This record gives structure tokens, C-alpha cells and sequence, in this order.
């Protein structure tokens, strides 16, 4: 559950 | 045909932080409807391209709307739940780029010209009556509605703030940077919901389905 | 500050599909820098600024160029190295979507209004003054300057235009769908780059990373 | 060396 991490890696 | 009046009307008719932001959005999407259904010829027009209109604006309408409600906030943006994101709490979500756009392109724009809700009503009725929209039935139509609330836009502007010229420009030149920044949006949403880290509830998933 | 003789004068001054598509773009980035630099006061900016301003343009201005030199075209659109891509070539490549959003949102738009050259090196020069660009040293000087631009242009279609009241309020009015195109554009364009299926030249390469 | 499916599939 690493919310932030997934985020951060998903955007462009 | 498209009074400033009637659509003001409509703006006053219906006055993890991603959590609050999803539900704020659920929530708003169902206040949307009313709004539109207001607006001058909207209801008028097929079923079917009320829905595409909505479906091809919702994200775009939504964003206009809490970014002059933010007007009055610091480094925040007031949701329709009287919550507030501060630039930190969206930092620390991981949608701080996103949240920086919304101030420096929208919020901070909205606030230096002072743009009332006549003109946020307008520039919300003319994404609402968006003629690129796919399969509408009728284009030609949708296009002379978004010609007659740019026509009574301009005249408004011109009456009601006769030293500024450039502000019915200024105000149309808003709307490159919500078109990116509504994408930007369901870009976001669309990782949510994918992921699934997130409640998302049933309109808001409805509108990315 | 900002005649509208001057824009005109630096569009006339510059006058798988896939492949060639890449390989047109390649061509008028070159081209597009010294357009830029026939636009009034662009030169004039910090170089880190035009650096900026094309850097966060390019893709916006190729299309509104490429959208504008296809007008005299049935369902293609007319590239600078003098080849057309047909609608059955796109979509047999994989790029109907975005070809077929090019002809009905700008192509057909541009036709059906008869956008004249004066008018397109106006949106462009207002899409080359992008206030929003991020990093600029100055922004209030790039919108002072965007500003000039659209006031000269709203001039020209009030004098040429005389019966057109709404004709300025249109040109702004396709601004939207650019940015939409334009982003659309980049996101098959990193694609092409990543799966790396096609030549991509040096300045194309250097404009996406 | 797919090149029409990558690119169909890739899209949103
Ligand atoms: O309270 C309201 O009227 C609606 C609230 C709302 N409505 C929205 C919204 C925006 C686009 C589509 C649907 C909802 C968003 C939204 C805002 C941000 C922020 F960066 F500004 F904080 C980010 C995001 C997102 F994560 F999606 F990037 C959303 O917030
Ligand atoms: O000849 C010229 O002036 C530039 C040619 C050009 N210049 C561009 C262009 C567009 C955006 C950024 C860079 C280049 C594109 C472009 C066009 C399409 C099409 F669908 F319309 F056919 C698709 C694509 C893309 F694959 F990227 F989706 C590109 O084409």
C-alpha cells in the first residue's frame, strides 16, 4: 500500500 | 437567446486529502447536472448530446468551479465539503505538481483580474457547450449555443468593465490551461482508480467508465 | 509595438507515415526557430525564456502549421516535405484518432472560417507567448506580450472582418483543441521513442527529452 | 516488430 510512491512514479 | 442573467442564476443556483478531492467531485457531479439544466437551451437540446456534453466537460466544469471558490484561500483549494487541501497536504498525496498548475494557472489568474461569477458562468457555459464533443447529433446547434454565450460574454465585459479591453480575451485564454489541466486530472483519477488505493464513488466512477 | 504585418511577414518568411511524419517535424523545428525569431520582441526576451517558450510551444506550433497548410487537402494533411499522409494511411499506421481529431477540430474549422496567414501567425504567436511556461524569469513580460498580440489581432478581424463580430472570440475558441492535439501528439511521439519502432532525428529527439 | 498493435494497444 505505498500510496505516494505509486503515484509519483505513475505520472509523467 | 443567452442572457448573463439566467446564467449567473444557475452559478448561485448551486453554491488522504485525493479521498476528500474524490469525494468533493462525487458529490459536485450530481450539483453539475442541476447547473447545466439551468443554463439557457441546455435541457432543450437531444438526451443524447446532454450526456456527451456533460461526459466531455464534467472534469473541466468541476475544475473552473473550485478554483474560483479558492479565489479567497492561501495556498489551498476550499472544496464543496468545506474542506481545505493546503499545497503541503496535495504535496504529500504525490499530486503536488498538479495542485501547483491548478493555483498558478487558474486560482492565482481568477483572483489578479477578479473574475466574477458572471464571467467563471460564461466560460463554464461555453465548455459546456463544446462543439468538438464526439457524436453529437448535432454540432452546428451546440456551436451557434457556445457563439451566443461568447457573444453576451463579451458584451457584459464590455459594459460592466469598459477600461479593461483585453479582459474577454483574457478570460477565452483561461481555457488552454484548463483543457490540460482537466486532463492532467483524469489522467490522475484513472491511476486511482486503476491502482485502487482510493474510494471512488458510483457517479464519479460512472464518468470514468 | 505589435503590427500584425510583421506576424504575417514571418509566416510567408518560412514557407510508414509514421517515418515521415517524425521526419517533417525534424525539418520544422528548424524552421520554427526562426520563425520565432521574425516574431516582434521575441528576440529580445533572455534566451533562457525563448529556450522556454519553444521548449512548452513546439508541438502546438507544428500542428497549428501543418492544420493550416492542409486546408486545400480532402481527408490528409499536407506535410512541409511536401507529402501527404491520407486518412487511410494514419489510420493504417495506427494514428487515426489524433489524424481524424486534426481534420475535424483545426483542419476543417480553419477551412470552414477561411483563417487567413495573418490570423494563424497570431494564435501563434499567442501560443509562443505562453504565460504558463514554467521557469520563465519574467512572465508578466510574456503576457504583456501575448497581451499586444491578441489586441493587434482582435484590430485585424474588427477592420478585414468588419461582418464577423464573433470571428476573434473563434480563433481564440480553437486554442483548447491545440493544447488537447498537441499533448495528445507528445504522448505518440514518447511512445515512438520508447518502443523506439522509428527514426527519431537529432532535434525531435533533443525537443523530447 | 508490431509496429500497428504496440501503437492501438498503447493508447488511451
Ligand atoms: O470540491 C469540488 O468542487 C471538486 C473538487 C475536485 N474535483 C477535482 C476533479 C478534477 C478533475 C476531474 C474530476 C474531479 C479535483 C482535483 C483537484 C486536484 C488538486 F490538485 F487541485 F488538488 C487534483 C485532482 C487530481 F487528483 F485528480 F489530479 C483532482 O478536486
Ligand atoms: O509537416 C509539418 O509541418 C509537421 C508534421 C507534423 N508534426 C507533427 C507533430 C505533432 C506534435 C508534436 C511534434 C510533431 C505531426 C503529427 C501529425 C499527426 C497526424 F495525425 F495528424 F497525422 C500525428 C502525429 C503523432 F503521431 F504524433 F501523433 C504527429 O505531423
Amino acid at each position: 500500500k505505498h500510496k505516494i510512491l505509486h503515484r509519483l512514479l505513475q505520472d509523467s | 437567446d443567452m442572457p448573463v442573467e439566467r446564467i449567473l442564476e444557475a452559478e448561485l443556483a448551486v453554491e488522504d486529502p485525493v479521498t476528500n478531492i474524490c469525494q468533493a467531485a462525487d458529490k459536485q457531479l450530481f450539483t453539475l447536472v442541476e447547473w447545466a439544466k439551468r443554463i439557457p437551451h441546455f435541457s432543450e437540446l437531444p438526451l443524447d448530446d446532454q450526456v456527451i456534453l456533460l461526459r466531455a466537460g464534467w472534469n473541466e466544469l468541476l475544475i473552473a468551479s473550485f478554483s474560483h471558490r479558492s479565489i479567497a484561500v492561501k495556498d489551498g483549494i476550499l472544496l464543496a465539503t468545506g474542506l481545505h487541501v493546503h499545497r503541503n497536504s496535495a504535496h504529500s498525496a504525490g499530486v503536488g505538481a498538479i495542485f501547483d498548475r491548478v493555483l498558478t494557472e487558474l486560482v492565482s489568474k481568477m483572483r489578479d483580474m477578479q473574475m466574477d461569477k458572471t464571467e467563471l458562468g460564461c466560460l463554464r457555459a461555453i465548455v459546456l457547450f463544446n462543439p468538438d464533443s464526439k457524436g453529437l447529433s448535432n454540432p452546428a446547434e451546440v456551436e451557434a449555443l457556445r457563439e451566443k454565450v461568447y457573444a453576451s460574454l463579451e458584451a457584459y465585459c464590455k459594459h460592466k468593465y469598459p477600461e479593461q479591453p483585453g479582459r474577454f480575451a483574457k478570460l477565452l485564454l483561461r481555457l488552454p490551461a484548463l483543457r490540460s489541466i482537466g486532463l492532467k486530472c483524469l489522467e490522475h483519477l484513472f491511476f486511482f482508480k486503476l491502482i485502487g488505493d482510493t474510494p471512488i464513488d458510483t457517479f464519479l466512477m460512472e464518468m470514468l467508465e
